[PDB]
RNA sequence: GGGUUCUAACUCAGGUAUAACAAUACCGAGGACAAUGUAUGGUGGGUAGUUUGACUGGGGCGGUCU
RNA sequence: AAUUCCUUGUCAGGUAAGUUCUGACCUGCACGAAUGGCAUAAUGAUGGCAGCGCUGUCUCCAGCAGAGACUCAGUGAAAUCGAAAUCGCAGUGAAGAUGCUGUGUACCCGCGGCUAGACGGAAAGACCCCGUGAACCUUUACUACAGCUUUACAUUGAAC
RNA sequence: UUUAUUAAAAACACAGCACUCUGCAAACACGAAAGUGGACGUAUAGGGUGUGAUGCCUGCCCGGUGCUGGAAGGUUAAUU
RNA sequence: GAAGUGGCAAAUACCAUGCUUCCAGGAAAAGCUUCUAAGCGCUAUAAACGAAUCGUACCCUAAACCGA
RNA sequence: GGCUCAAACUAGGAGCCGAAGCUGCGGAUUUGAAACUUGUUUUCAAGUGGUAGGGGAGCGUUGUGUAAGCCUGUGAAGGUGUGUCGUAAGGCAUGCUGGAGGUAUCACAAGAGCGAAUGCUGACGUGAGUAACGAUAAUGCGAGUGAAAAGCUCGCACGCCGGAAGAUCAAGGGUUCCAGUCCAACGUUAAUCGGGGCUGGGUGAGUCGACCCCUAAGGCGAGGCCGAAAGGCGUAGUCG
RNA sequence: CCACUGUCGUUGAAAAGCCAGGGGAUGACUUGUGGAUAGGGGUGAAAGGCUAAUCAAACUCGGUGAUAGCUGGUUCUCCC
RNA sequence: GUCAAGUAAUGAAGCGCACAUGGUGGAUGCCUUGGCAGUCAGAGGCGAUGAAAGACGUGACAGCCUGCGAUAAGCUUCGGGGAGGCGGCAAUAUCCUGUGAUCCGGAGAUUUCUGAAUGGGGAAACCCACUUACCAUAAGGUAGGUAUCUUGAAGAAGCGAACGAGGGGAAGUGAAACAUCUCAGUACCCUUAGGAAAAGACAUCAAAUGAGAUUCCCCAAGUAGCGGCGAGCGAACGGGGAGAAGCCGAUUAAUGCUAAUGUAGAAGAACAGCGUGGGAAAGCUGACCGUAGUAGGUGAUAGUCCUGUAUUCGAAACAUUAGCGUUAACAUAUUAAGUAGGGCGGGACACGAGAAAUCCUGUCUGAAGAUGGGGGGACCAUCCUCCAAGGCUAAAUACUCCUGACUGACCGAUAGUGAACCAGUACCGUGAGGGAAAGGCGAAAAGAACCCCUGUGAGGGGAGUGAAAUAGAACCUGAAACCGUGUGCGUACAAGCAGUAGGAGCCUCAAUUUAUUGGGGUGACUGCGUACCUUUUGUAUAAUGGGUCAGCGACUUAUAUUCUGUAGCAAGGUUAACCGUUUAGGGGAGCCGUAGGGAAACCGAGUCUUAAUAGGGCGUAG
């Protein structure tokens, strides 16, 4: 049956990428954070 | 300890003991119950105690016949083997020389000697007095104890 | 100072599963179990030091029994008489002498007899 | 001690000009009202925080509690 | 009666026989008129009852086909599991015993079946109670608050 | 139409009916406000509530609690 | 190293963004054609030369995607 | 079991069995009492079942000092046997293994002792060589290659789909595409085969699509409005 | 597109399916692509449904080692 | 010899126990490249000259890591250094190097694209431009410019530890419920600095002989108070210290001298013989250096072998710190009215409206102005004290993303960072986010030529190396669970926690003048005998928990307080913070004890109550 994931590449970088990231505080914040802790991904 | 906010799994109805975090300390890598932290090992010594005890220790020696009383211990060229040579003929080779007001090259004289060291008489302490073999003092040295204790 | 359990915890499980050597087994092996059967073999042990004194004198008394009546006495008045002629063997030498001395233990009969 | 009228505060989610929005100017309409701040009475499960006893031949019901 | 406890009410119809059904009675525990009343063609994978056809639903199961099961070769799980040299019975007993008493029976070990017991597995019973536990919901419980509203002062003035 | 994943229904909706609110910067709703939706609509409209095609219809009670109107009197805040 | 043209049938494709009817009344903007404003090139005829960059394999009712 | 002048019952008698009770023998220990008197010695008396719990005495382990010591390649720690000593925790010696450390004694400090917590991690059992091997569209044989062929290639025959189980895409994926080579792992079996490993190759546009021009919903939004701050809204626009 | 009945399956081929039947099938229809509404909030032809296999208040992190008169566990030895 | 009756022994499909020898597994021990907690100092930022963080490239050589940027493991120069070298896994090839390489330190040059990202846009690493100058003639190339805001060309933006200041501000929890209250002005969100910040010079306290800003520490003191007077909250005065400072420019940024530092470096003592051993640093014997003797290595443990250590020391260049000088930016009040005070509502004060001073202010008001005003905890009088409504000001105090040196009764691979290893990785999740596992041959690869079996596979056996190969690469040691093989004994007529007390037989070692004892293995047969933990009145319980093993896993730490022991002093004992060339010595502030009674004043071996001098209460070695 569907299942909850149906890829989107437009979805996904205008939901959860760098410039959708960018555009807020708290995105900023969550890339601050990420950066922090050192992940080699930052955003999708 | 690094993470451990969730509740590893739910409560009831897995079959598992139930957990409140992967970092308790009953788990590998969890938290240590009672984790020590830095502590102050000073003790409080009365004055008049460090002072009997001092006492002690000098009538212990002489007692024992472990203290050596010179008129002088002076080197007169910042060389080991003159003090060596000075420490034989007085029989003490492993010694704590007190002298009052030690001498700027009979310090580095007794620098490299292995169970030999040089301390003014403020700066003796109960265990150095009782550590080494001999203790060589000078007669001023045992006056500036008559007056300090 | 952290303190490694290791080499104690060894030599300690090593030394119960060496009481628990030749049992069947989990109980000569795995040591949940062989410490549980160490410790019941020693009550076991414990118990029949006090039992083993009640069976031998069982055993002492159905032997003289035995000789009596090859004799034609019981024990009951056997030992009565025993009692009587302040004779003081024990059961375990009386069982002895019956087993291993038929003549004597007849002589032993006849004084009983003869103080009856 | 209440009304009435006025306009000049204030308002316009009216017209005209300013490109558009807005502001501004004028006109028009209202107008010391409305509206808002502080204080205050009412209303207020719309929303919150909580309480809602114990004994007891299981608990509730009844009874009891000094 | 989707409503009636007594209750399978009573009487009629249907069946050989009908606590259901249909019609009627009214004694409505406890119907009733827009939390609508009484009907109503059409419609409904809606509820009840009755027939024709049809049948392996059944009397009462038989035979047959394919896929497993079974045997061989290859691969190779699972839950469970204190340890087991793990029988019946009548007793006993933390009160329903493979394990205790007495007794009876029983040579050692598989495979195919089977599910009577191992109070079998699975899920720290949801029932029930307890805890000065939780939550969410209700209200004419309490105490607040938003909102709505009243008046005083301010913004706020003039004349009669 | 509905309980995705044990309930598809007699439940919800429905055209239709009634009550009630609302004169427009509407009532009402989102929002702290600005700004919005209602609606570039305007009482034959829009909101809320109940009922639920249609046919025949829809009795009595305003004591309670709401709602609407009234203000003679009683009581009554801040303030003074 | 051949043939390659006649009949019949026939789409949901095309004519057709058409036509006819209905009410629940049916995107926008640009390209495109014209008109002028401030201000101070355009239309034909050709000839030569150009048209960049990215994608392009392969699965796609699936063993390549979403379901470990 | 079996029992009848009992192996039943009543009333008496004498023997004997019978407990971790009592006695005997040896040993330990608590308290108290006496004396060489901080175990220095001997005794004596009364004691010594024990959960919750109180009191007392110790064992081992890691680390610090003692220790520039002492032990140790003539073999440390650890492992694994054996012998021996102590009331116990445990100590000591030693064979084998091991191959570089260990630590007397007395103090001192603890990450100081594990069988349970449906404890945590890893390893490995039992179930059990059991169930299953994923659509009942289906396979047979001959050749080839190969270490080996039911499964690969080729051939003949058979069967299945055919509004697909054929073909073209978008989305998503990203090399899976093609050739050669390999068969450990992966593939629910084998595999010489593969979407597996390894090495090479392969995607060619003025016209197909994107980009680009244009805008929808909806975003962002010089100025502007609003809001403790953060921010919210909104015109022109600018994206989409 | 849906999900009424039954068998099967329930350590499944599958964390909701298969098979055989069943309903709607020009409409209040189904469906692609993009967008909007966010947690006491949304959305709801209303089942407390749904809001990423999570819903009478999502998820993640943080307050936080919440609290737990409750349950479990609590590791060497000997003597009184 | 027949028959009859009776009675042994032998059996093993398999299984048990012990021992021997392996497999698996990876404990233990040793080890460390990595962590953890601090001390003493330094520093406290980076960025429009484009940062942090990335993407894509870059090599003789395929990937990754590291460096670097189309000048791409690098280019120039200035110093150091002196023989090797072209980063690691990780070697190979071509080569470079005394014409001074590699390497190290200072400076410079280059520095793609993304990202504040800044020419516009955007699904980051992409798409699309405009414009100036020049060159080209074609469809371009080179060098620039073009965001927004603020201030009048200069700045800003963004990022990043903790600590500061400020704007907002929970709840769980505690009160054994809960609402005041607590938690707590905490978490968190938001804003914004500096090396610190803030505060700071009296419209402050005190009531003493008065003192003299701010901050921090020890006391005062868990006192006075506050408080559903509950749970709790909790000062100040003053004393002792650290540090001291007062001003009206105690500002900021450059530049230039002088000094010092830092950023590479240089030299640097002294051991031999013999024996063992694979190897000597260890043993024995005898020497030497020491301003250098407990450093890290080297084939076992080294003052004399190496690197080091003690000691002495270098700078072309750049940074930093100070002192000086000078510049250019900003600042430079002149004594303070919408102020003090007041009404209402709140907030802060230890103080919850209280008898509530004092501070702050949303709202409404509103002085005196030195012949005056503020405070002294309602308020009034007197007395003391001090002048708000202008601004500033170092130190002592807070911290650690970092740099250097040093340290540890800190860990040692389930520990210590989540991370010793290509870890914030794999993996999981739409996402925010969650988040592992995983170290060790040997001294040196000497990493096993060659031969044999096998499919040119895997794996092994020889040969060889090595001290050692059950050190052979999954490699130190190599436990247990678990699973084999071998040997000995037992076991196929017998009912149950599997042992125990006895006990025959057999097997095996030793003795012993020779089948008897002793040790070991097994255990026919007999008696007895229902696991452990937990929880209970009570459990074989058919009540709980555990499949097993290994490893880890639970009464701590800090402060206060009371009692006990012990030690020192003793009617006295003891200092704290601090200072200190630091366990000492100094520092007596304070605390406890030495007297109690009473609400208190007050009195005191007494005192309180009372009219009472009575009675009665409480009182009469630390
Ligand atoms: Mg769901
Ligand atoms: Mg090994």
């Amino acid at each position: 049956m569907k299942r909850t994931f149906q890829p989107s590449v437009i979805k996904r970088k205008r939901t959860h990428g760098f410039r959708a990231r960018m555009a807020t505080k708290k995105g900023r914040q969550v890339l601050a954070r990420r950066r922090a802790k050192g992940r080699h991904r930052l955003t999708v | 300890v690094s993470g451990g906010g969730i509740k590893p799994w739910r409560q009831k109805g897995t079959g598992r003991a139930r957990a409140g975090s992967i970092r308790s300390p009953i788990w590998r890598g969890g938290g240590r119950a009672f984790a020590a932290k830095p502590q102050d090992w000073s003790q409080k010594v009365n004055r008049k105690m460090y002072r009997g005890a001092m006492q002690c220790i000098l009538a212990e020696l002489i007692r024992q016949e472990r203290l050596i009383l010179v008129e002088e211990l002076t080197i007169s060229a910042p060389k080991t083997k003159e003090l060596i040579a000075k420490l034989s003929e007085l029989n003490a080779p492993r010694a704590l020389i007190i002298t009052k007001e030690v001498d700027e090259n009979l310090y580095l004289a007794a620098r490299n000697i292995p169970h030999v060291n040089v301390l003014d008489t403020s700066e003796v302490d109960p265990v150095s007095l009782i550590a080494f073999d001999k203790v060589i003092m000078s007669v001023e040295a045992a006056k500036q104890f008559e007056e300090a204790l | 100072a952290r303190v490694k359990r290791g080499v104690q915890a060894n030599r300690r499980h090593k030394k119960i599963l060496k009481r628990a050597k030749g049992y069947y087994g989990a109980r000569s092996r795995v040591y949940r179990v062989a410490v549980q059967a160490v410790t019941k073999a020693g009550q076991y042990a414990y118990r029949d030091r006090r039992n083993k004194k009640r069976t031998f004198r069982r055993l002492w008394i159905a032997r003289i029994n035995a000789g009596a009546r090859l004799n034609g006495l019981s024990y009951s008045r056997f030992i009565n008489g025993m009692k009587k002629a302040n004779i003081t063997i024990d059961r375990r030498v009386l069982a002895d002498i019956a087993m291993h001395d038929a003549a004597t233990f007849g002589a032993l009969v006849e004084k009983a007899k003869a103080e009856l």
